[PDB]
């Protein structure tokens, strides 16, 4: 649109942290990436930016959206032909013990807007900055 | 905020700021290539369920700097 | 006379194509070799063709394993064959039986122990120790301790009451 938001941006804008809204946002956020790859496997959907230059990951961290943030970091798509869209990769399992590879591409001070930067430097008008350090690949 | 301001103040810390970088091969992308994406690590347990896992990267357990990937990968 | 090296056998074990595994018996009759041949073991971790079949598991029932055991009885080194284990320092002594009990496979336990897999083999390897800093799982380093700590009530009775070679309830 005129603001620069795409479909994956707008699902973050229309989230409001309630547990009913977290259900069908991340469910609808899931279905577009898979259908993005079927029509366009050459396309990378979450690299795109608006006029403020934010990615749909960092837009969820710039605002206070915690459920959309916890989903994108802990994202595994288990079915084949669209597994490369995952972010949390389990590596081995020996009964109880369950070892996982989280990913650190956009986060961890690598790019222009990393979510480790954007959470801490946010102007406290965006709520739940304190909450967004509780998710698993950041808090460790 | 202490951790971020220390990284901005030093360039040689930025090449050391790759916390658990490891540049690991993870899976197979389209057009048949390795993944090669920087990845962290974690540990948990589960006892209430039986802990069934659909997809597992390394069939053989532990992290002893030698692994063999599982045939669960499609490509 | 189709040729065989270490890589082509392990792949036939892995991807479960039993059509490749039909001339492995006359080839070992040709080269005067057993399945417990030094070239067949993987060098850095002593994984056998039996151990490779345990990790690669299709729908709970690999069928490559039963064909390796049919060749090992013809090369009559079966008791040394199933008792082969990892010699890696991170993996000292983990056998075929430690895997089947782990993966909750009742039938795969039964086929292993009848072929001379000694149930008192101890996993004295650094994954199976405590290692309070390292990643590890401490169950007590013995197969009867493995079936008991992982809630498997059927197998903890079977290991004590198998007619071939019963277990020790007092070992440590």
């Amino acid at each position: 649109d005129s603001v620069g938001n795409t479909v994956l941006h707008a699902l973050v804008e229309v989230a409001d942290n309630t547990a009913d809204n977290t259900k069908f946002v991340t469910s609808m956020y899931n279905e577009i990436l898979i259908l993005g790859a079927k029509l366009h496997p050459t396309l990378k959907l979450e690299e795109l930016i608006n006029k403020k230059g934010l990615t749909p990951l960092a837009l969820a961290a710039s605002s206070g959206k915690i459920g959309v943030l916890a989903y994108i970091l802990q994202r595994e798509i288990q079915e084949p032909e669209c597994r490369h869209l995952s972010r949390k990769f389990t590596e081995w399992a020996y009964g109880p013990v369950h070892s996982s590879l989280y990913d650190l591409s956009c986060i961890d001070t690598c790019e222009k807007n990393s979510v480790l930067e954007v959470i801490a430097y946010s102007s406290s008008e965006t709520p739940n900055r304190h909450d967004m350090l509780l998710v698993e690949p950041l808090n460790r | 905020i202490t951790i971020l301001d220390t990284e901005k103040s030093f360039l040689k810390c930025m090449r050391k700021a790759f916390r658990s970088g490891k540049l690991l091969q993870v899976g197979y992308t389209p057009d048949g290539k390795d993944d090669y994406r920087w990845c962290f690590r974690v540990d948990e347990v589960n006892w209430t369920t039986w802990n069934t896992n659909v997809g597992i990267i390394n069939e053989d357990p532990g992290n002893c700097e030698g692994v063999k990937r599982t045939l669960s990968f499609s490509l | 006379l189709k040729l065989y090296d270490r890589r082509s056998i392990f792949d036939a074990v892995a991807q479960n194509n039993c059509q490749e595994l039909e001339s492995l018996l006359p080839f070992l009759q040709k080269s005067r070799k057993r399945l417990t041949d030094s070239e067949f073991k993987d060098p850095e971790t002593g994984k056998t063709c039996l151990l490779k079949a345990m990790l690669n598991l299709h729908n709970g029932q690999n069928d490559t394993i039963s064909l390796l055991l049919d060749i090992a009885r013809q090369t009559d080194s079966l008791k040394e064959f199933v008792n082969a284990s990892y010699t890696d320092s991170y993996y000292k002594g983990q056998t075929a039986l430690h895997i089947a009990i782990e993966r909750r496979n009742m039938a795969l336990v039964t086929l292993l122990v009848e072929n001379g897999a000694d149930v008192q083999a101890a996993a004295n390897g650094d994954f199976f120790k405590k290692t309070k800093g390292r990643p590890g799982f401490y169950f007590g380093e013995l197969p009867l301790s493995l079936a008991a700590c992982t809630n498997q009530l059927a197998i903890v009775k079977f290991l004590l009451q198998n007619s071939w070679q019963p277990a020790d309830i007092s070992a440590r």
